[PDB]
C-alpha cells in the first residue's frame, strides 16, 4: 500500500506517466482495490504529459472500484485543464465542486485563473480574479503570478509594472517568473531601456544563484561549451521540483527569450528541455503526422517551437503536417477558431511559409497541410540581437 | 466529409487495422493519438480495432482499458468489440466479466444470443465447465434457446463429468 | 361537436362462410386489379399472445392424405366411384396436385359441397398467376431457361395425366368432370397455387395432409408475415393467428409464409409469383473476390444466426445479399478497408455484367408494365420477375458501396 503510493506519487510528481500506468496495471492484477491517493496519482501523472482522455479514464474508473474522489484529485484535474486552456472542462469541473459543496480553496480560483488566461479569456480572468478578492482568502504568489502573466500577454504593461512594484515591496525574493515575462512585456513595446535597466539589478543577484545565472546567459555572456555548464546545472537543479513548475519555468524562459531577439537562445533552451522531459507532446514524427503541439505553451513558446518545426520540415514524406493549436472541447466549435493560439498560429505560418498551411475543415483547432502542399515548399532565420 | 478527409480516414483506418492484425495494440494507440492530433474524431472502427487487438494477445485488462476509452469518448461500441470482449472473457474463464458484458450489451439494445453461445461454448472449451452450466442455464431460464449442437455437448459433457443435476 | 366536423369484397362470398361456423375477427376481404386480399377493418392492439383472426370449420375443405393410402377428411369420395381408381393410379410422391385436382372438379360436381359456391370465387383461367396456363410467349420472358423447362415439363405432365385418364371410353360421371384439357389444367393450377400442407391431428389420428382450405388461402404471401396457421384439433378448426405481440394497423394486409427458405424460382414454379425482398435469393458468383460477413452484419444491423437473419434501405434484399455474397470470416481478426473496396468494386463489376447480360433493364421493365393494356397475367408476372432480379442486383450493388463508405 504504502509502496504503490509512494511510486505513484513519485512518477506524477516527476510527469512519469508510463511508470505510474504500469504500476496501476502490475498491482490491479493481484486483485488489489485502488485506493483514492494512487488513482489521484496516475490521474495527475496523465495530465502531466497532456494525455486527458486516460486522465479522464482513470476518474471514471474511480467510482467504478467505490474510490471516492477527494480534494487533491480535483485539485489534480482543475491543473491539468488549466495548463492545457481547456477552460470549458474547468467549468465543468467547478459545477462539479459547486454541486458536490466542497468548499473552493486558492488552489480553485488561481486554477481558474490560469485556465482562462491560457485559454486567451482574459475579460474572465480579471472577473474570476475580482470575484476572488470579493469572497473571502488570500491570493499567494502564484494568483499573483497568473495576473502578471496575464496582463503581460494581454499587452498591459502599465498594469503589469504597477503589479510589479506592488508585490516587490514585500520582500518576498521574486522568481524567475516577473523577471522573465517583464523581459517579454518590455521587448513587445521596446522598452530596451526599461530591459537594461531591469537587467542591471538582475545580473548581480547576491541572494540566489539561479537568477545570477539565468541572467548571465541570457545576454550571451554563457553561450560558450564551457559557460553553458553552468546554465545545465542550474537547470538540471531546477529540475527537482516537478514537471509541473518546469512547464511554467521554460514556457516564461521561452517567452523571454523569443522577445528579447535571443530567439537562438531561445531554439537551443527549448532543445535542451525536450531531452530534459517538459513538453513530451510537442512532437510527433511517423510516416502518417508530423504534428507540433502550442495548446500547453504561451505565445513565445509557440514561436520558438514553430520556428524549429519549420526548418526541421524543410529538411526532408509524412501524409499530414498538422499543428494542434487547440486541444479539447473546444475544437468542435467556431470558439476555438478565434482563439489567441490559433490566429497567432495561423499568422506566423502565414507570414513564414506564404499561403500552404490552410485550416481543416472538420476541427476548429487545426492548422492543416498536406502532402501535395509539402511537396512544393532553414525557413525561419534564428539570429541573436 | 470531404474527399480529403475520406482519404485520411482511409489511410489511418487501414493502418490501425494492420496495425490490430499483428498484434501491435501499442501502435494501434500511436494511431488513434495521431487521428487525434490531426483532427480526426477516433469513430468505434478504430477502437475496435484496438480492443481486438488488445484481446488477440490474451491481454483482458487492456482490452477493458480499452472499452472504458470508448464509454469515456462518448462512442458506442460495436457488437463485434463486445463479442470479442465475451470470447477472451470465456477464454480466461471470466464468467462473471462475460455475464457484466453481457448485460452491458443488453442496456445497449443489442441481440445477446450469439454472445451467449460464445460465451458458453468458450467456457466448455477450456475446461470450465462450471461457469459453463452456470452460464448456460442462465440465459436458458432467461428465455434464450441455443443450438442443437450446443444442447448436445452441454449434456454429453455433463454425463461423461458425471452430474446429472446440471 | 359531431355536427361542426381496393374495394370491399361481395357480401356474400363472407356470407356463406359465416353460415357455416367461418368466423373473421377485426378483419375484412378487399378485392383488387391484383386478386382478392385479407386487412384489418380496424386496428389489431398487440396483446400478450396470438389474436385469433379467422376460424375455417374442417368440414368445409378437400383435404387428402398426404402419404400412401389415399384418404379423404371429409370422406367425400363414395365407394367405387372410378375418380378414386383414377386418383390412386398417380405417383405417390410427385403426383400430389393431380389428385388435389381431381378432388376439386369432383367436390365442383357435387351438389351438396361447399366448394360448389366457394369455387365461384378462386381466380379463373385468365386470371390465375400460375404458370401452368402460360403460353411459349409468356415463357420466353422469363429469362431462364431452367425455369421455362421446368414449366414445360409441368404442362406436359399434366396434359399426359389428363389425356391417359379421360379418353373417350370413360362414364358420364368422369367426363363431366373434365370435358377439355384445359379445365383441369386449371384445376391443377388452381391446387397447386392454393394448397397447404399441414400436420394435422384428427380424433386419435396425427398426419399429414395436403388441403383446400377456403378462406385461408385467400391470405397473400409473406416473407416477415404477420399472421400463422394454427390447427385445432379438439374441434377440427384451422386457426389463423397473428403474431403475439404483433400491433397490426388499420388497412394492413393480413399475410403468412407460403413457405419458408424458398427462393424466387420456386415460387414462381409453385404459386405463380415471385417478390424482390426474398430473403433467400442467390445470385451465382466467381467467389474470387470476398467480403467481411461481420462487419457487413454490422454496418446494416443483422443479427441472428446464418438461418435467422434479422434487421433490428434495410430489407430481405441485404439479408440476401449477406447469405449469397461472397464472405470470409476469421472469428475476430478485422479487414483492412483497402482489400475490401477492391472486392466490392469487383464484386459490382460482376453484378454489373449480370445487369448487362439481360437485354433490358429494370425501370424499362416497369415503363412497360405501366403501358401494358393487352397482356394476361402471365405476361406481367414474368416482368415482375425478371424486373425483381434486376432490383435485387441494384440492391446489391448500392448496399456494397454504402457499406464500403461507413467502413470508416
Ligand atoms: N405477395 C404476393 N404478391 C403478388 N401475388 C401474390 C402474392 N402472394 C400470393 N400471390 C398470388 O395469389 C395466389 C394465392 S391465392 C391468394 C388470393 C388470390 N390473389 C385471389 O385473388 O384469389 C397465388 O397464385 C399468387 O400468384
Amino acid at each position: 500500500m504504502e509502496t504503490y503510493e509512494g511510486i505513484i506519487f513519485a512518477c506524477g510528481k516527476g510527469g512519469l506517466h508510463e511508470d505510474a500506468r504500469k504500476i496501476l496495471q502490475y498491482m490491479t492484477a493481484k486483485d488489489v482495490v485502488p485506493s483514492s491517493k494512487a488513482y489521484t496519482g496516475v490521474i495527475e501523472a496523465f495530465g502531466q504529459a497532456a494525455l486527458y482522455e486516460e486522465a479522464l479514464v482513470a476518474f471514471n474508473t474511480m467510482h467504478e472500484v467505490g474510490s471516492n474522489p477527494s480534494i487533491e484529485t480535483f485539485h489534480s484535474l482543475l491543473y491539468s485543464f488549466a495548463r492545457g486552456g481547456l477552460f470549458k472542462e474547468s467549468e465543468v469541473i467547478l459545477s462539479r465542486l459547486v454541486n458536490s459543496g466542497i468548499p473552493r480553496n486558492r488552489d480553485t480560483f488561481n486554477a481558474t485563473i490560469e485556465a482562462y488566461k491560457q485559454g486567451g479569456k482574459f475579460e474572465e480572468a480579471v472577473k474570476t480574479y475580482v470575484d476572488m478578492e470579493k469572497s473571502r482568502c488570500d491570493p499567494d504568489e502564484r494568483t499573483l503570478e497568473a495576473v502578471l502573466s496575464v496582463y503581460s500577454c494581454a499587452r498591459l504593461v502599465d498594469e503589469c509594472r504597477e503589479q510589479f512594484e506592488e508585490m516587490k515591496a514585500s520582500d518576498i525574493l521574486p522568481s524567475i517568473m516577473c523577471y522573465c515575462m517583464m523581459l517579454s512585456v518590455y521587448g513587445k513595446t521596446e522598452s530596451w531601456d526599461d530591459v537594461n535597466e531591469l537587467l542591471e539589478e538582475m545580473l548581480s543577484n547576491r541572494v540566489s544563484n539561479i537568477h545570477q545565472v539565468i541572467g548571465q546567459m541570457i545576454k550571451g555572456n554563457y553561450d560558450d561549451d564551457s559557460n553553458w555548464q553552468i546554465v545545465e546545472y542550474v537547470l538540471d537543479k531546477l529540475n527537482s521540483e516537478g514537471c509541473g513548475l518546469g512547464i511554467r519555468f521554460y514556457n516564461a524562459l521561452l517567452d523571454a527569450l523569443w522577445w528579447l531577439g535571443q530567439k537562438e537562445r531561445a531554439a537551443r533552451v527549448l532543445n535542451e528541455a525536450t531531452k530534459r522531459g517538459i513538453f513530451p507532446e510537442l512532437f510527433r514524427k511517423n510516416k502518417l503526422v508530423w504534428s507540433v503541439d502550442v495548446h500547453r505553451m504561451s505565445e513565445g513558446g509557440m514561436y520558438t517551437a514553430l520556428s524549429v518545426w519549420l526548418n526541421d520540415l524543410s529538411d526532408i514524406l509524412p501524409q499530414l503536417a498538422v499543428v494542434v493549436s487547440v486541444r479539447g472541447q473546444l475544437e468542435k466549435s467556431s470558439a476555438a477558431r478565434e482563439s489567441p493560439i490559433t490566429r497567432a498560429a495561423f499568422s506566423f505560418l502565414q507570414d513564414h511559409v506564404s499561403s500552404s498551411f490552410s485550416f481543416t475543415g472538420w476541427n476548429g483547432g487545426r492548422i492543416m497541410c498536406q502532402r501535395s502542399q509539402l511537396k512544393q515548399l532553414n525557413i525561419v532565420a534564428l539570429t541573436n540581437s | 466529409v470531404s474527399a480529403l478527409e475520406r482519404s485520411l480516414r482511409l489511410t489511418f483506418m487501414d493502418e490501425l487495422m494492420e496495425r490490430a492484425r499483428n498484434r501491435d495494440p501499442s501502435g494501434v494507440s500511436e494511431v488513434i493519438y495521431d487521428m487525434i492530433a490531426a483532427g480526426l474524431s477516433p469513430g468505434p472502427r478504430s477502437f475496435h480495432g484496438l480492443v481486438v487487438a488488445h484481446a488477440l494477445n490474451g491481454d483482458e485488462q487492456g482490452a477493458m482499458h480499452s472499452l472504458r476509452k470508448e464509454l469515456g469518448a462518448g462512442q458506442r461500441p460495436l457488437p463485434e468489440t463486445m463479442i470479442a470482449l465475451v470470447r477472451l472473457s470465456g477464454s480466461k474463464g471470466n464468467a462473471q466479466r462475460g455475464l457484466e458484458l453481457l448485460a452491458a450489451m443488453e442496456k445497449l439494445n443489442y441481440d445477446i444470443r450469439q454472445a451467449w453461445l460464445i460465451l458458453v461454448e468458450e467456457l466448455v472449451r477450456t475446461n470450465h465447465l462450471e461457469e459453463a452450466n452456470k452460464v448456460f442455464l442462465k440465459g436458458a431460464r432467461g428465455g434464450m434457446r441455443a443450438t442443437d449442437q450446443l444442447y448436445d455437448l452441454m449434456i454429453e459433457e455433463d454425463c461423461k463429468a458425471g452430474d446429472h443435476s446440471n | 361537436f359531431p355536427l361542426f366536423q381496393l374495394e370491399s369484397a361481395d357480401p356474400d362470398f363472407y356470407k356463406i362462410g359465416y353460415v357455416r361456423r367461418v368466423r373473421a375477427y377485426g378483419v375484412e376481404f378487399k378485392e383488387g386489379p391484383d386478386g382478392f386480399g385479407i386487412y384489418a377493418s380496424k386496428d389489431i392492439e398487440p396483446r400478450r399472445r396470438a389474436r385469433v383472426i379467422m376460424e375455417i370449420p374442417h368440414e368445409l375443405m378437400i383435404t387428402i392424405r398426404q402419404k400412401h393410402p389415399w384418404m379423404f377428411f371429409p370422406d367425400i369420395v363414395p365407394i367405387g366411384h372410378p375418380i378414386f381408381d383414377i386418383i390412386n393410379s398417380t405417383d405417390p410422391e410427385r403426383d400430389w396436385d393431380l389428385r388435389l385436382a381431381c378432388l376439386l372438379l369432383f367436390s365442383f360436381d357435387r351438389e351438396d359441397h361447399f366448394w360448389r359456391l366457394y369455387g365461384d370465387f378462386l381466380p379463373a383461367a385468365d386470371e390465375c398467376s400460375s404458370l401452368l396456363l402460360a403460353t411459349e410467349e409468356d415463357l420466353a420472358e422469363l429469362q431462364d431457361p431452367q425455369l421455362v423447362s421446368t414449366i414445360r415439363q409441368q404442362q406436359k405432365r399434366v396434359l399426359e395425366f389428363w389425356e391417359k385418364n379421360w379418353h373417350s371410353g370413360v362414364p358420364l360421371k368422369i367426363k363431366r368432370l373434365a370435358e377439355d384439357a384445359e379445365r383441369f389444367i386449371w384445376a391443377v393450377s388452381i391446387a397447386q397455387t392454393r394448397c397447404i400442407s399441414m400436420k394435422t391431428r384428427i380424433g386419435a389420428l396425427v398426419q399429414d395432409l395436403n388441403m383446400m382450405i377456403p378462406y385461408a388461402d385467400m391470405l397473400n404471401h409473406s416473407f416477415e408475415p404477420n399472421c400463422f396457421l394454427h390447427w385445432r384439433p379438439k374441434d377440427r378448426i384451422l386457426e389463423v393467428m397473428s403474431n403475439a405481440g404483433q400491433a397490426i394497423k388499420k388497412g394492413e394486409e393480413m399475410t403468412i409464409n407460403y413457405m419458408p427458405g424458398q427462393k424466387n424460382n420456386m415460387l414462381m414454379e409453385r404459386y405463380g409469383f415471385s417478390t424482390p425482398v426474398n430473403p433467400w435469393d442467390a445470385i451465382p458468383f466467381s467467389g474470387d473476390s470476398r467480403i467481411h460477413l461481420n462487419s457487413f452484419l454490422s454496418v446494416f444491423n443483422i443479427f441472428g444466426l446464418p438461418e435467422e437473419y434479422y434487421h433490428d434501405f434495410v430489407d430481405g434484399a441485404v439479408i440476401a445479399a449477406a447469405r449469397t455474397l461472397p464472405t470470409w470470416s476469421d472469428i475476430d481478426l478485422p479487414p483492412i478497408p483497402s482489400a475490401e473496396r477492391k472486392a466490392v468494386k469487383e464484386l459490382q463489376d460482376e453484378c454489373r455484367k449480370m445487369l448487362a447480360e439481360y437485354p433490358t433493364t429494370s425501370e424499362q421493365d416497369q415503363k412497360l408494365l405501366d403501358s401494358l393494356s393487352e397482356a394476361r397475367t402471365t405476361f406481367a408476372t414474368a416482368v415482375k420477375y425478371r424486373m425483381h432480379r434486376k432490383m435485387f442486383i441494384g440492391k446489391i450493388i448500392k448496399a456494397l458501396d454504402i457499406y464500403q463508405e461507413r467502413l470508416l
